[PDB]
């Protein structure tokens, strides 16, 4: 997910790394757990 | 203000051209400030 997000960021300059997130809707038993994550500037450089 | 003035069709479309030039100028300004924010985010990890 951080490589996908950082490749999308590196190829599209309209994706500001402060404002763009990855919400993950994980399928827990009988439910859904949502967690939003942001890329730090270390993470965008590594995932790029 | 309160009383609506008549504006001619040439004057109306000149006002509309000036309006759309304004907001395409602030779209350009927001896009180059977006490039500035992007360069700032990029070199804090590099």
């Amino acid at each position: 997910d951080v490589t996908t997000h950082a490749k999308i960021m590196a190829d599209n300059p309209s994706w500001d790394g402060e404002k763009t997130i990855i919400i993950t809707c994980s399928f827990t038993p009988g439910s859904c757990t949502l967690t939003a994550y942001k890329l730090t500037p270390s993470g965008y450089e590594w995932g790029r | 203000e309160a009383k609506p003035k008549f504006l001619s069709k040439a004057e109306r479309e000149a006002e509309a051209l000036k309006r759309r030039q304004q907001e395409v100028e602030e779209r350009q300004r927001m896009l180059e400030e977006e490039r500035k924010k992007r360069k700032q985010f990029q070199d804090l990890g590099r």
